[PDB]
């Protein structure tokens, strides 16, 4: 639900979400670097 | 061609050099140039044939991901996911459609590519 708990999760458990392509992780992480903040925190 | 009795691209593929260079104005060359397009024209259309349902091309690769069965390969191959590149593009809901295949199961087979395909 929020910003706090999207920056927790690994790359490699968003890969595991449903309906979550490739490319809906490289749109969450250039959207995340946009604001300084990085996957993994 | 037709009017010296081949009717199918099997025959042309097949059938004796003999024969096709005792046709008037065929040469040893244009004969085997023939024959290699007839081949070439045979392995196509199996592959676009195994390609569109799920006969070897998607029954090898979309088949890939443990769990497929070859009616569920076919399934995928007539959305247009023929290869196990293709299902690890896709999302949960872009297969959610699928007649027997759970959310679950898509996410499953999903993950199963994106680990041959991404992390093989």
């Amino acid at each position: 639900h929020y910003i706090g708990d999207l920056v927790q999760r690994t790359e490699v458990e968003l890969l595991k979400t449903p309906n979550l392509g490739k490319k809906s992780l490289t749109e969450i992480k250039d959207v995340l670097a946009s604001r300084g903040l990085s996957l993994g925190m | 061609l037709v009017e010296e009795g081949f009717s199918t691209l099997e025959e042309l593929a097949y059938v004796p050099m003999k024969e096709l260079l005792e046709i008037e104005g065929l040469d040893e060359p244009t004969v085997e140039a023939l024959r290699e397009r007839a081949k070439n024209a045979l392995a196509t259309i199996a592959q676009a044939q195994e390609e569109s349902l799920g006969d070897n091309k998607p029954a090898d690769d979309l088949l890939n991901l443990e769990g497929v069965d070859r009616d569920l390969a076919f399934k995928l191959a007539a959305r247009g996911v023929c290869t196990l590149e293709d299902l690890a593009e896709q999302g949960i809901d872009d297969l959610a459609d699928i007649e027997g295949l759970t959310d679950e199961k898509a996410g499953a087979l999903i993950m199963a590519a994106r680990n041959i395909c991404w992390f093989g």
